[PDB]
């Protein structure tokens, strides 16, 4: 939409990141919906609680259909690991609240009423013609308009951090979730198994007490799996560089002096606070922006004017 | 927009259609997947009861199952929604025959633009209350603009003639639709008898099936047959419209009868047909166009044109 | 969209009404279609037609097929089970969408359809034109919103003529109210007459013993409880809405809709010689007041020959 | 849409948490559709209607067909399974609509909702008109000066249209104390049964004449799954219930009914906003929670001394 | 669209067709995919490996459930013919490269560009006022101005577009291609169209695991893929006729050059020397779709009318 | 779209062939998540653990259906080729794959705004009025426009000429997308022969069922097998088509824009000779179409200056 200035590659990209997360995460939750069962057949040779593993013609359980369904179903609640179960789950879950984390920024009215601001004003002055002659060193009546706008926004947004620190404490949370969720899908991945050996003690109802089974949407969920944590990987990279980036340079403070340098009007001072980490992020999708717009906030161009 | 021109029983069997079309669609979508016919076989092999075992696989149930599916069942059970599809989408088609024509559809724009202009000009008000400057001019070239429309659409004969082939058409379709749905709805039962020879394969020859969805393809059809059933009556009222009266003549002896002017000469042909379209929407805009028709009208205009002048 | 002035709270209640009773019936058909069975099983001991009911346990053999199984269940629901419990979504979309008709009716009728957005157009643009505002804050003023304004005065007055002349909209309106309660009542009657026959357990008596072996059949309707919390919704939603047709139609009655006095209007502003409206213009203005005074409000200022007086000399003026 | 600007933080939470709440329940109804079955096996050791759960293992034969079992599934389903387990989703599903309802009953009532887009009108149109900007600042050509002049006369009459009236504060009052009333509802059936949702049932149905055992013991294989999706609406509903509780004591910590415009008074030069009451101050005080900058700059077409200065503005331009 | 005006008769009832042929395939590949078996039942007494076919009590053929899924599988897979497997995505192949062949002068950049050029200032003509007051045959200087403007476009577009015909080209390339491409529909469908039958006999030579050699299989979606393949069949030839025709309306006339003659003639401005290539080929198409439209650009293509314009703006 | 000038026939080719390639995949995927499985039969006679497979009656094999369950999930798992199951998600990945490096172009944000700051230079010279007097070759309003589209293309100039960073991104797309079509065509070429309707597994399961040795039918093999061969003939298309455009870039510096052809068809004869980044979107618009550089190249010379700030005080 309308913030697309607003969003730097990190932004853009893990978003894409996310868009594809999402993907697998529904992906994987129609498989579990639809065919995520275990087909378990008795051990009949058991040995020590365990299965002993000890022309050809059949082996004959005695068991019906729906005592074979009973048993898939109660081994699938009690030996079948909850990360098998609930990967697509627990994916769709961080990947929401990923979603939530990056666009909560646009959604809380303070910061979205100074970010939509922030935009307008800066589109209707990029729309203005009279920065050329402005960098080269009715209409003026639409020129001390915009300048008189742009000064009152500045007066009410360079008050306060607020857009700043919301930045800050998503793409903190943001990077604290990728630890939490690589660490606890490294430990659990290598329970997704295709054979598993259930125990349920249901033999009043069946006859056996331990059981075979095999999970059919295992491999495919290992490899989910495995795609996830290599999205999550590259998503936390890019997380960890923001936080480089972040806390490379003070960000609440920019500095014009390469365009007031370039340019002859030098009276421009240096922005503080949300204007400022504004400004930054307009430098790292265009720095052509930032420099275009500065020449407005000088009062020498008004004296131009 | 030609809504304008659409009357009220166009507009009623659209919806109709449209309302077909429904019906269909959801017979298609219960064919797909509901559709299936359950065969046991005939003369198989306080009191207790034992079941009869037909010593069958369920392969060679399924096999008995579409094998009489595909033989003994009526074929208009099992393509009664496609026939629906296909006789509303040629209904859909043909409701806007004389909507679609091209030299015509440029009458119908070329009258309702006339009509629309000249109820929006001040001199058609202006002369119903006269009798009962610039616009003057603009009233002058309405009024010429009138005359080109009577000289290049009132000669022609193509509109009457064939919204009457539309309305025919509409008509046999109806007729046809009735006559096989009624005919052949008695066919859609619910217990059959399937009688197919693969006693070689199932050990049986004769065996009695029901259709399970039969009884909501007979409410489906009762419903298809009463939309038909109306829809047909809305056709047969339009043809009883078309033929009662002449529509190759409108009389204005009613604007005759409240405007005072009576050298109002009657419009003829597909002038007179589409202000019978006009009337049946809004006959204000008849009657405020016919002092706009008459030539003793215009020499007045003229008179006071040159008084102002 | 542009219509939405013409539709009150009550109109708006039936519409979100019927939303919601649409919703239930394609929530019931889809049920119906993919898991409508009835899970039958025979009687081992009958006594005249009627089931006897008479070291471990051991299951009762039946010595039945699956597919003859399917066919006692085919069977069963076919001539046992209640119509009700068969075409309950059926019903529920068929009264829903003649419920939808009736209220829509008036929007796609051309011959009132050309009525109301004449209106609506006439209205909105008066509304948003400037003369009102200058007309209710009671010099010089612009050509073009001149002839605009001129322009909206003799369309006001050309239309007050081709609406007064009849009753097609207030009659129209007055006979959907009426069809609405009156189905309103029938559909609350059967319903709730029938409503009780969707059951869990029921004996099916088919004869099929040349078949199947058995005759009487104990049979379980598992989409039968959800069925009747549907239907119960259902027969609530319908509740609320024939309350609010009521209503609709006590207001219909109470008060002479074709008859709409300005004589708040006129003592409020200025201008006294505003007429008193009737027939369908006075409908569709007490439909407006449903809505906002205001719309009424700016547009009465286009019924009074001093108004226009006004913008005469100043247009005259203004030459 | 373009009502985002009567949408505080609340609004928004409550929407959002509305939506997930709505995802939940259209997935616990494509479950409960499709895979909501009910595995029963008999008990063959019966002590008193009870299971009493008692050289290669063999299988237990029960000689019952599929259709008795099925049989037996579909009546221990309807008889001994609870209602909670049942219908959780679609209880969710039309708590959810009633919530809904709730928030869009405001924009829905024609009243309310006329009074809000005429809101929605005024105040657009004077946060882009040119002449407060000057306002702000503090010239304008012949027709900014005539338009300008029309909003102020059409802010007048808007004042006196609206607030006159207090049918829009009324209704956010009676839809906030609905929600938290549903809200505490919800929480209470809810968390009293959860608990009911388990795995592994016993059912006694008493049909010994159909199938031959009389006590069976189910396995609901959903409820698991079921549980933690009332685990998870609970929270969903605890937090919504707490984001209403805020909007209730927003509602009652000030008499919202009377905005007192000293701010921009002792800001700006005017020093003669009169204070706004009824459903105008309510307005304006949710367009205050929005942005604060609306208001700020609507306070300016609120006075009469900067209405004698754009006369004379336009005066001394003509 | 916007491109309507390019479209004739001809086109738009092929594009109603080819929705249809993919109603047609998505039906068919629903059908296919959900519901498409093969119900097989062993003979179990057979003459020289051919079914004998010689109360009544039911055959048992030992065969379990799973065996019997086997069966269905190999004779579906190994006796079943092509056809009848695969007519619903040849029917969703074919309509793709009719949608194609149809779009591909539409898609194509090169040709493209001319198109868009050619709508849009035939749009700017239509609404243009003094095309309205020179069809009509005082003024606003800027609408003067830009009269001018658009008599410059409408020459130096007529310099860009005369001097090549890629664009009738193609449309001829696409006609050719379509007209092939039903041909070779027609010709394999109406010979194959019969190879799908209900009961199709199997012998698969599976007897070391079911222990019978010769099966009878019935195709459930036999006849239902029977008569939409042959309702299919009645699209095709449609399309086809209409192909046919435009190939005709690609020889009756010659596209490259499109007189001007009638127009001239019933307007005042009887001077306008007419247009080839790719222009003459557009306004046929323009007059197929609508000659108001070719009649009305005609005042902004002519000299007499150009001096006309240069002599009013003189006195505007 | 707004970059729809910036695609020539490659890229839209590619762009179709990409969305066949993606409809396929979600169709072999839906096919893998409900049609595909083996139906499994034991061999009765074995030879070394082998199938000997030495009225007629049916065999019997005395299993259960959940014992055929689990041998049809054991033998899919362990024998059946892992391309066999796993080609729907390798299409649509080697389809994202190539979706994302296509559209990697409008989404990099220095990029992105360069493409969409160009695109609107472009149009609104497309629509300028005094690109068509200079044409040919006037109102103030008009000549404001022209004096302020002319700073724009001149300060665009200065600002795209400094840095390549948008041919180096084509480029590097560009590589990547043949190297893509080049491992894809050879692994798929080599594994297309491993889905077979036939398979034989030996997975050991004669403790829980009682058989060694099964022979397996795999009921998505030629369906399988097919959707390969057009995704094979798919991907030669597509890396024809982008080997073309890599040629297209090699043969000639797309880096240096020779106005000379412009500048001598058309009366100014002073263009200048535009170099690096705005040279290679130069040559973009040109393979879309030429008219759009010959009315956009007309804010390029510095006649047309001096003849516009003439014209606009006169
Ligand atoms: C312990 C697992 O226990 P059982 O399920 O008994 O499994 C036993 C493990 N062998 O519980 C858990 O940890 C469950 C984890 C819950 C995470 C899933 C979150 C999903 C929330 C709702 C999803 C929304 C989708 C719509
Ligand atoms: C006799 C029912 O007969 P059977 O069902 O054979 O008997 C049931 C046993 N009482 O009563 C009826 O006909 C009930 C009427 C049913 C009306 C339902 C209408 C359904 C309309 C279908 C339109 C659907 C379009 C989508
Ligand atoms: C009393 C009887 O329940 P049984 O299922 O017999 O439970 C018995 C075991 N306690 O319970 C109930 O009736 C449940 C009441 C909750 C109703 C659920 C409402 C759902 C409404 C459907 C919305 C439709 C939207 C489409």
């Amino acid at each position: 939409p309308a913030y697309r200035i607003l969003k730097p590659w990190w932004d853009v990209f893990t978003d894409y990141i996310s868009i594809v997360m999402l993907m697998i995460a529904v992906f994987g939750g129609t498989l579990q919906v639809d065919q995520d069962k275990m087909i378990c057949l008795p051990c009949k040779w058991v040995t020590k609680d365990s299965c002993n593993d000890s022309g050809p013609t059949g082996i004959k359980y005695d068991l019906d259909r729906h005592q074979y369904n009973y048993v898939d179903a109660v081994c699938y609640e009690n030996r079948l690991h909850w990360f098998a179960k609930y990967f697509p789950y627990l994916v769709l879950l961080h990947t929401l609240i990923f979603l939530a984390c990056s666009n909560f920024w646009f959604k809380f009215p303070r910061t979205s009423s100074k970010l939509e601001h922030f935009v307008s004003i800066l589109l209707k002055c990029f729309d203005s013609p009279w920065t050329t002659r402005a960098l080269s060193e009715k209409e003026g009546e639409q020129a001390k308009a915009l300048f008189e706008k742009v000064k009152k926004f500045r007066t009410h947004v360079e008050e306060g951090d607020i857009v700043y620190r919301l930045y800050m404490r998503q793409t903190i949370i943001k990077v604290i979730k990728f630890a939490l969720i690589i660490c606890y899908t490294v430990y659990y991945v290598h329970n997704i198994k295709f054979d598993v050996d259930c125990t349920v003690d249901i033999e009043s109802l069946t006859g056996y007490r331990t059981y075979r089974c095999a999970h059919p949407l295992a491999t495919l969920f290992k490899i989910l799996a495995s795609f996830y944590i290599s999205l999550v990987i590259f998503y936390g990279l890019i997380c960890m560089y923001t936080l480089w980036w972040m806390l490379r340079r003070s960000l609440k403070k920019y500095s014009f002096e390469s365009i007031r340098e370039e340019s002859s009007y030098s009276d421009i001072p240096d922005v503080k606070n949300d204007f400022a980490f504004m400004l930054h992020l307009i430098d790292q999708y265009d720095p052509l922006y930032s420099k275009r717009f500065a020449v407005f906030l000088s009062e020498v161009s008004e004296n131009k004017l | 927009a030609f809504r304008v021109l659409k009357p009220w029983w166009d507009v009623f069997t659209d919806y109709l259609s449209v309302a077909m079309l429904m019906i269909g669609v959801f017979g298609c979508t219960l064919q797909v997947m509901q559709d299936k016919i359950i065969c046991l076989p005939k003369r198989v092999q306080t009191v207790e009861m034992k079941g009869l075992k037909t010593d069958l696989d369920l392969q060679q149930y399924s096999f008995i199952n579409q094998m009489c599916y595909e033989r003994a069942l009526h074929w208009y059970a099992k393509y009664f929604p496609y026939l629906v599809l296909i006789h509303t989408l040629v209904f859909m088609l043909c409701s806007n025959f004389w909507f679609k024509f091209p030299g015509s559809s440029s009458k119908i724009e070329h009258f309702i633009s006339i009509l629309g202009k000249c109820f929006d000009s001040p001199w058609t008000t202006r002369a119903l209350s006269e009798v009962s400057k610039k616009e003057g001019e603009q009233a002058k070239a309405l009024f010429e603009k009138v005359k080109k429309f009577r000289l290049h659409v009132e000669e022609g004969d193509i509109l009457y003639a064939m919204y009457v082939r539309q309305t025919v058409l509409k008509v046999i379709k109806f007729l046809i639709i009735i006559a096989y749905n009624s005919a052949l709805v008695s066919k859609v039962q619910f217990t059959v008898d399937c009688n197919v020879d693969i006693q070689d394969m199932t050990g049986y020859k004769n065996f009695s099936c029901n259709h399970t969805m039969a009884h909501l393809f007979s409410k489906l059809s009762f419903c298809y047959l009463c939309f038909v059933s109306i829809y047909g009556l809305t056709c047969l009222y339009t043809l009883y419209w078309l033929f009662y009266r002449s529509l190759r003549e409108y009389s204005f002896e009613y604007v005759r009868q409240e405007t005072g002017i009576d050298d109002i000469p009657d419009v003829k042909n597909d002038f007179a047909f589409m202000l019978h379209m006009i009337d049946q929407y809004d006959p204000l805009y008849s009657k405020r166009f016919a002092v706009f028709l008459s030539e003793v009208s215009e020499n007045k205009l003229k008179q006071l044109n040159l008084n102002n002048e």
